[PDB]
């Protein structure tokens, strides 16, 4: 007969009506066979967990030790392949402990016994399968009913009960292995004993069914209540007192309290599992009656409900108009009724939103919003085909029930028709063509009278939930489903982007910023969280609330009554409940109302219907409730669950504000008819939940136990097979690893579950061979094997990766370490090349090969389903779409794209994605692999899949047992895997493939420690520096260091990206023109447009990493094959493996470049498509055709970068203090290259920046913010401007700047940058000369194409050469010029004596410890013919600080960098240690005249090797042009300094008038420049000047003595003529400075 | 010439007629809003009556245009 | 020339249609009044249910 | 000035505007009769209740 | 003379106001039919009570 028991997992609710019908008066042939085989003691069907819990097997029945050894070998191979050999002992000991421990082994053997019974009985043609023994339990299967017996008690149940027991055992096996692996790799130790104690404590509950599942349902909110009760600091919590766990199960209470005592995070991890225990049997009578009561119960009157609906209409109008004014910069089409307020009229004419309409929303009862758009009454094929089952017509309600139940219950027959009167699925409605005319179907919803044959909804219970009375979803008629699709699409597209509360949730960036700000603020004491749960949300909504906003939405879209028909529709809709063996009565072919199984009309549509409107209504009443009490709030909505963030006010504390907020929310929830129970709501300052992720104190709680213990449905769209099981297991481990579970835990668990899944299905000949099992686990789908979790690089990385180099590296480690020869690898892989190239597999998966996939389950996919639908299609929308073969067009386009002369598969797939045939194949893919398309594809030949499963099983056993070898892979498993992968692709595809092979990062970089590293390792290495000694504390505590028609748009973006990098081909332009014609765009031209992985993110905040690989790969503009995110993730994984193995990080470490053939220079190469394309376009696949309305690059990019950096500084000064610490910019400035900045001319950029700042003409507060944040070291763009201006060649090449540099006096490099960027506000003097270089055409260059011009900017320019300046050299006898070395503010004599010592000792190399002051090292580096090798010990911070100070580049040329990073100890002649051989020391001499022709007086006498060597007889040699170490901005001539004296006097007097800026530090800069003045003034210099400053008559009068009483005293001290430049600059013809002097400058000259 | 132009000129007349048709349009929009508030109450009353019986869904809006 | 400009304008008909527009305004006002009265009637219906 | 005379042409437009105003007036009288009939029906509400 | 004759005539403005009164006639027709649809429901409400 037909196939029986067709499920292998629980996908249905547990019901016991059939068991009751079988025990009471059944006459069916198999019910008698079920009744005859029960015992005297028969338990009820709801007590199945009382019988399945007593099942015990004998110990150690399955010989699984070979699996243990194989798992250890697999993990050893993976860990040795990643070259992290210190985690090796940790991971296989967790696997060995898990499979040897008796309770986990017993659970695993129970799982194997259950799954072998499932494999033996499922998909069989035999109705009755005999005695199947499970330990002490004997099982008999009688079709859908199962009889289980241990000794003398029996339970007659359904097959879903047995699947629930098997899924319980499977979930517990997952839970125990995940618990062991998590306990081995985590700071708190093993927690397996609490898991076993939890299992025994729940298993020891001897209560009825309802109380048992009440405890299981309330086990999680009670534990969250305990965590909230002990760990709230600002609000009170009474959530723990609701639950009856302390009075029902005391042992469970003690266990949860001791888990609270050890670790609350462990309590939240353990308590979050809810499906590792059994599942309830739903009481259908009471739950059905309760639902049919709650859908028609009134808590509030209709008259109050309509008034509150009008109130919600007012705030809906207010928020919608606010959104439209914020986005479209104008009022929508509005109508002002009589009696409207005048502020509404004035704001309508002025086009503005006033900041007083938020609290006055009652004024918007007079503003009718007119038509803004039109309703789209043609849904696309994505939402039409999937996710729901339907009913064709109301004469098909008789096919959901049994006829024998209707005969026994009611005494008459059912009068069922023979045929089922139409389709039972959406896709069958497409093939039969009932969805050919959607507006003709939705016209009854427009007129307000839907037809009588469409008003039915079957309420179906949900599965795997802990409610004993059930939760029900809706199965509906096709017409109501199309109404739902159109209405939800209209609200999602046109209304909710204008509503701000939903729009911050829809945007990923705004939601991410909100969650980060919530994470930082709860720990400080603000922004407490209120959680609201609506238990009767979907049943509680009423028509009288929804009708006004539905009327407004119908007026907005020019659709009559379309949104208002759904509110009054439940009053006319027949509702029945799907319960076989309990059917409703039929009177004249229609159901009869009884209140339990049928209800003719309710007051709500149901669950999930009208989801978008109900969220808007809920947000509206919450905004009313919180705006009436003056709070700052943010609502995070998840439908029935609402999370509200309320910020602290200065006047009130959090508790009183929380009580007021709870009262307001309860009041305004009650008025809408949704009464919030006090037992279901809570407030917290430590716990909140969003996105199925639970956060405790702002840190996400681990979800390893919940995610790895989840049971998936598997075998999707196919017969049961091993490949789909391995695919869903691998996908589950990948999804867990992406959702913040540790990669090692998911990997080890996946290896264990992979071997158990093989042990279920494979014979003992395969499974007692260890080497075959290891090789079979390490082949993977990249080279044609089974899907394995071991071969995925996406577990540890987030971006796009290449599997093939990793796969070949794993096999090389397998052959070299494990005793498996290459012949066994040839045996397992069986590499079989295809005779002909199939280019469609390349354009779908660019990284794939042309090899045969023999283990893949075979549905023909490409042609059979197309032939079936083009033959059985009876109407339109299929004959039009499939009038030509899509696969032959796809292959023809693939052959057209295979004529690319450099064959780039990534660009080939990118051009294939912009074709209509790709969209057609996507629609066929949804016809094959989606939800509810499994029904048709499995129902066609429903019997044959049972034979196909056994055929696939015999084929895979015969394939795995076959001992013949395939293609020899020995050349591809030796040497570098990059070239091996490229040669394998060239062998298999026949042509060379460029641009798809990414090198494996563990072969490309190798980790070391700096304690034993040599000089040659530091040539190409990436350095990591920890700020502290790192332990397991820092893995969780954050540190100091920071972290449709759019295809036309995509086509033009790609067209611009091709054209800007100068690829030019007539055939490519023809092909993109054909794409533009098939998508309806007939216009000829349009030119329009750190961070890591999340598992190492917290530890990355304790590490400083940089790119010092520039000795061989980053010194040129040529790009190479390094993907840097993966390298930084790999280094942080090394750090994580050191910490989690019991080690510490106290020394800096490195990643050295090891494989030289993994570093390939990428060929930026034009691709020419040779042959003429034969594609010709389609034009029948897009149903909505879009309409046609719908200089050198260096200077343009210079002006655009200048205005972008200026507006970035503008949004930096408008940013708050919490925002400037973030690296967010206006137009994504961070992810730009550094080399193209060196190619770009920056003089044009500086003039564009200066002209944008003088064109802004900001107010005084913003200018004060500019000067304040640029004089300090704040702002991300200031760091960007430093990183740009790191090289001094860009400093010297700027032709304004070498003229400007005599004027400005800079204390540091950043001071010079700050003066350069904010000089035009304070000084227009050089602006009068270089304002003439303006060009208005370059100002008009748009910001949208700036990335395109940057992609043009990289190739044109060139980098400069850098120049080495000179300082004093001394040596031998000569003339004394001036002996100038650090005269600005530094101990110059310390440099003097060390230069004299190093020059008379004739040393060739000098070693400098980091205890030496940096400027002495700058002088010693600028000495020629000397090699300075510092002592870093792995820390590049001292050399970077040494390089930031200098302005020539002699520190970047005379320092040997690998020997500096490879130095730790004394190895030569040193300056820096206290006493030793070859150590230069400084001794203080109190009194010496220092009789030297060069220098006048000595302070420090230099001693060396416990001796003094006479440095008093040397002299100088001639000098050359100097660096900025001599500070030529203040040189001998005074007219540049008098211009500086003219400027700084003008600087302060303008900045006094600037509002919000108190001039203390800028006055200190003026004080230093006037100290340089006081060196030469000649009047007696007061050390302390009282220095009164004040403005009189809009003229700032500032001097020592107070000219007027309004002047303000500023205390300035420390003035002394300490530099020797005072004697130098004393010149002839005094009074020349008085010529052309301001009278105020004369007053500061002559002191008092 | 000027006299024929001054009897042919009706800028003020056409502006007055256009403004008066705008008054007509505003009064009609006001009447439509009041009629919609009437429709809400009559449809909710018939919907509350219809629960539990076999009353048909009567039409509320006439027809789509064309 | 003069007779063509005489043909292309009808000022008296403009005055008559403006008076008819005023009549239309009066009819619109009295329809708003009777809509207000039947609004009151339907409101006092829906209050007592 | 023939083409300017054809662009001066208003004789058809004023006549068809008069037709539009006439049919608008008839529509408002028919709807006013409907309003009176509707008031006569809705006054029966408190007679029945 | 010429620019004064430009100021005399706008046929496009007359056409816009003709369409503007035609759409108001359409609104009258829709309100009449919708109000009869209300009349059927209130008639069945009289029949119910
Ligand atoms: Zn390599
Ligand atoms: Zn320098």
């Amino acid at each position: 007969a037909g196939i029986n028991r067709t499920d292998q997992s629980l996908k249905n609710p547990l019901l016991g009506t059939e068991v009751s019908f079988c025990l009471k008066s059944s006459s069916l042939p198999h019910h008698v066979r079920a009744l005859g085989q029960i015992k005297a003691r028969n338990l009820a069907s709801c007590d199945y967990y009382l019988l399945f819990r007593q099942v015990v097997l004998p110990p150690e029945v399955y010989p699984i030790g070979v699996l243990i050894r194989a798992a250890e070998a697999i993990l050893t191979v993976i860990v040795s392949a990643w070259k992290l050999e210190h985690m090796t002992k940790t991971l296989y000991s967790s696997v060995r402990y898990a499979l040897t421990n008796p309770r986990v082994r017993a659970q695993l053997e129970l799982h194997i016994a259950y799954q072998r019974i499932v494999g033996q009985v499922s998909y069989s043609r035999e109705a009755d399968i005999g005695p199947k023994r499970l330990g002490n339990m004997s099982l008999q299967f009688v079709q859908s009913l199962v009889i289980a017996t241990i000794d003398t008690t029996s339970c007659l149940m359904t097959y879903n009960h047995f699947l629930a027991a098997a899924d319980t055992a499977k979930s517990r096996c997952h839970l125990l292995i995940a618990s062991v692996v998590q306990g081995a790799l985590w700071e708190q130790g093993s927690f397996l004993d609490h898991i076993i104690n939890l299992i025994d404590t729940i298993d020891s509950i001897n209560l009825p069914h309802d109380d048992y599942f009440t405890i299981i349902k309330s086990i999680s909110p009670y534990s969250q209540g305990l965590v909230m009760g002990r760990h709230n600091v600002s609000v009170s919590s009474d959530f723990a007192s609701v639950f009856t766990i302390p009075e029902s199960c005391p042992q469970l209470d003690s266990l949860l309290k001791k888990l609270l005592q050890l670790d609350p995070v462990l309590l939240l991890m353990v308590s979050s599992v809810q499906k590792s225990w059994y599942f309830p049997e739903i009481r259908m009578v009471d739950g059905s009656r309760e639902q049919l009561h709650k859908m028609r119960v009134e808590l509030e009157t209709p008259q109050a409900l309509l008034s509150y609906g009008h109130t919600l209409l007012s705030i809906f109008r207010a928020e919608f108009i606010k959104g439209y004014v914020s986005k479209n910069a104008k009022w929508p089409p509005v109508h002002l009724l009589p009696g409207c307020d005048k502020s509404i009229k004035n704001a309508r004419e002025l086009g503005r939103w006033s900041p007083a309409f938020d609290r006055r929303w009652q004024l918007f009862a007079k503003v009718v919003i007119l038509r803004i758009a039109d309703l789209d009454m043609d849904p696309d094929f994505n939402d039409i085909v999937s996710d729901k089952a339907i009913i064709s017509s109301r004469r098909d309600w008789v096919f959901e029930y049994n006829a024998a139940a209707f005969w026994k219950k009611y005494g008459e027959r059912l009068e069922r028709p023979p045929a089922r009167s139409g389709p039972s699925r959406l896709v069958n409605a497409l093939i039969d063509g009932r969805l050919d005319n959607i507006p003709a179907l939705l016209e009854p919803f427009y007129r307000g009278a839907v037809e009588f044959e469409d008003r039915l909804t079957v309420l179906v219970p949900k599965e795997k939930e802990l409610k004993v009375k059930g939760r029900f979803f809706s199965k509906q008629t096709l017409a109501i489903r199309i109404y739902q699709v159109v209405a939800e699409a209209a609200l999602k597209n046109e209304v909710m982007p204008y509503l701000k509360t939903h729009s911050m949730t829809m945007s990923s960036t705004a939601l991410t910023h909100l969650l980060n700000r919530l994470s930082h603020t709860i720990t400080k004491g603000d922004s407490f969280v209120i959680n609201l749960d609506y238990s009767s949300w979907c049943n509680g909504f009423r028509p009288e609330l929804q009708a006004p906003i539905c009327r407004q939405l119908d007026q907005m879209f020019n659709c009559g009554y379309f949104f208002r028909t759904g509110c009054t529709l439940p009053c006319f809709t027949t509702f029945i409940i799907q319960d076989r063996f309990n059917p409703p009565y039929s009177f004249r072919g229609e159901p009869v109302e009884d209140g339990v199984t049928c209800a003719v009309g309710t007051k709500t549509m149901g669950e999930g219907m009208r989801q978008k409107l109900w969220t808007i209504l809920t947000s509206c009443w919450e905004i009313i409730a919180l705006r009436e009490i003056n709070v700052t709030f943010n609502i995070l909505g998840q439908g029935d669950n609402q999370t509200i963030i309320i910020h602290k006010s200065a006047s009130q504390n959090n508790q009183l504000l929380a009580e007021r907020a709870l009262g307001a929310l309860y009041k305004h929830a009650r008025l809408a008819g949704h009464n919030l129970k006090v037992e279901e709501c809570w407030v917290s300052d430590c716990l909140y939940e969003y996105g199925k992720k639970l956060f405790f104190r702002g840190v996400p709680v681990p979800g390893c136990l919940k995610q790895l213990s989840r049971v998936t449905d598997s075998t999707g769209e196919l017969f049961p097979n091993l490949y789909s099981k391995l695919a869903c297991l691998t996908s589950s481990c990948l999804s867990a690893a992406m959702a913040d579970t540790s990669p090692w835990v998911a990997l080890a668990t996946g290896v264990c579950l992979y071997l158990i899944e093989l042990y279920v299905e494979l014979p003992p000949a395969i499974m007692q061979d260890e080497s075959l099992l290891t090789t079979l686990c390490l082949v993977g789908p990249s080279i044609g094997g089974l899907p394995t979790p071991a071969t995925l690089p996406s577990v540890f990385f987030r971006g796009m990766s290449d599997p093939l180099p990793f796969q070949l590296a794993l096999l090389q480690t397998l052959i070299k370490t494990t005793g498996v020869t290459c012949s066994l690898v040839n045996r397992v892989v069986k590499l079989r090349i295809a005779p002909y190239p199939d280019w469609l597999s390349l354009v779908t998966d660019p990284t794939s090969l042309n090899i045969a996939q023999v283990y893949r389950p075979e549905r023909q996919i490409r042609r059979w389903i197309e032939e079936a639908i083009a033959t059985s299609s009876h109407s339109s929308r299929i004959a039009t779409f499939f009038q030509q073969p899509l696969t032959e067009m796809a292959q023809l386009l693939a052959r057209d794209l295979s004529t690319m002369m450099p064959l780039r598969p990534r660009d080939m797939s990118a051009l294939f994605a912009l074709s209509n045939v790709a969209y057609g194949l996507s629609i066929i893919d949804l016809f094959q692999k989606s939800s509810t398309v499994v029904s048709a594809s499995q129902a066609v030949h429903i019997e044959d899949v049972a034979l196909e499963s056994v055929r696939y099983k015999e084929s895979i056993i015969q394939g795995l047992l076959d001992t013949t070898e395939g293609y020899n892979m020995q050349p591809y498993l030796e040497g570098c895997t990059y070239l091996a992968a490229k040669q394998l692709r060239r062998l298999t595809w026949g042509r060379d493939l460029v641009g798809v092979t990414m090198p494996f990062v563990a072969e490309q970089f190798h980790p070391h420690s700096s304690v034993g590293a040599k000089a040659e390792l530091y040539l190409d290495a990436i350095i990591y520096c920890p700020q502290e000694t790192l332990r397991s504390h820092h893995l969780t505590t954050r540190g100091d260091q920071p972290l449709a028609a759019n295809l036309v748009k995509d086509t033009l973006v790609l067209h611009q990206w091709y054209k800007v990098r100068k690829v030019t081909d007539p055939h490519l332009n023809t092909l993109m023109a054909r794409f533009l014609l098939e998508k309806g765009y007939t216009s000829d031209a349009r030119p329009s447009i750190q961070g890591l992985t999340g598992y190492v993110n917290i530890l990355s905040t304790w590490l400083r990493f940089s790119s010092d690989y520039l000795h061989s790969f980053s010194k040129s503009s040529d790009d190479y094959t390094i993907h840097f995110q993966h390298v930084f993730t790999y280094g942080c994984l090394y750090a994580d493996s050191v910490i989690r193995s019991g080690g510490v990080i106290s020394t800096p470490y490195l990643l050295s470049a090891s494989c030289k053939t993994c570093f390939e220079k990428i060929d930026s190469e034009e691709f020419v498509l040779a042959c003429e394309p034969q594609y010709r376009g389609a034009e029948w696949l897009i149903t909505k055709p879009v309409t046609v309305p719908e200089f050198d690059p260096c200077v343009s990019a210079s002006y655009c970068l200048g205005i972008l950096i200026g507006k970035s500084f503008l949004v930096d000064i408008r940013a708050s203090g919490q925002d400037i610490m973030e690296q967010r910019t206006w137009a994504n400035l961070e992810r730009f290259s550094i080399s193209d900045m060196q190619k770009l001319p920056w003089s044009i950029v500086i003039r564009s920046l200066w002209r944008f700042l003088i064109g802004a003409r900001l107010l005084q507060f913003e200018k004060a913010g500019l000067i304040r944040m640029l004089y300090a070291a704040t702002g991300p763009t200031f760091s960007f401007l430093m990183k740009v201006f790191q090289d001094s060649a860009l400093l010297m090449d700027c032709a304004p700047l070498d003229r400007l540099s005599p004027r400005i006096n800079f204390h540091s490099r950043g001071d010079l940058v700050a003066k350069l960027v904010l000089l035009p506000f304070i000084n227009p003097g050089i602006v009068e000369i270089e304002v003439s270089g303006i060009n208005s055409k370059y100002h008009a260059v748009s910001e949208a194409n700036m990335d395109l011009y940057i992609a043009a900017a990289k190739s044109v320019g060139v980098k400069p050469t850098q120049f080495v300046e000179e300082t004093n050299d001394f040596t031998a006898r000569g003339h004394h010029h001036g002996c100038y070395s650090l005269s600005w503010s530094k101990s110059r004599n310390q440099s003097q004596v060390l230069k004299m010592v190093v020059r008379k000792l004739k040393l060739c190399v000098l070693y400098i410890y980091p205890t030496v002051d940096p400027a002495v090292a700058l002088d010693l580096c600028h000495l020629p013919a000397l090699t300075i090798i510092l002592v870093l010990g792995g820390d590049p911070a001292y050399y970077e600080r040494l390089l930031e100070m200098d302005l020539c580049g002699a520190v970047s040329s005379r320092v040997d960098i690998p020997h500096s990073l490879a130095a730790r100890t004394h190895k030569g002649f040193t300056i820096g240690p206290d006493t030793g051989p070859g150590v230069i020391r400084l001794d203080k001499l109190e009194s010496v005249c220092y009789a030297h022709p060069c220098l006048e007086e000595l302070e420090f006498n230099a001693y060396l090797d416990s001796e003094l060597v006479d440095i008093s007889d040397m002299c100088c040699l001639p000098l050359a042009t100097p660096c900025k170490a001599l500070f030529r901005p203040i040189y001998r001539s005074l007219q540049s300094f008098r211009l500086a004296l003219m400027d700084n006097y003008s600087f302060v007097m303008d900045l006094i008038l600037i509002r919000g800026l108190d001039i203390r530090p800028h006055l200190e800069e003026f004080d230093e420049l006037l100290v340089v003045g006081q060196h030469i003034l000649g009047q007696p210099v007061l050390v302390e000047v009282v220095y009164y400053v004040g403005v009189v008559g809009k003229r700032p009068v500032l001097a020592r003595h107070p000219w007027s009483a309004d002047l303000k005293r500023i205390t300035v001290g420390g003035r002394a003529p300490c530099p020797s430049a005072a004697r130098l600059r004393d010149e002839d013809c005094q009074g020349s400075l008085l010529v052309g002097l301001p009278a105020g400058l004369t007053q500061l000259l002559i002191i008092d | 010439t000027i006299q024929t132009a001054q009897r042919c000129d009706h800028s003020d007349s056409i502006r007055i007629l256009g403004e008066n048709i705008k008054i007509l349009d505003r009064s009609m929009k006001t009447m439509m809003e009041t009629m919609k508030l009437m429709m809400e109450k009559v449809d909710l009353l018939y919907a509350s009556t219809a629960v539990g019986t076999s009353a048909p869904m009567l039409p509320s809006h006439p027809a789509p245009p064309r």
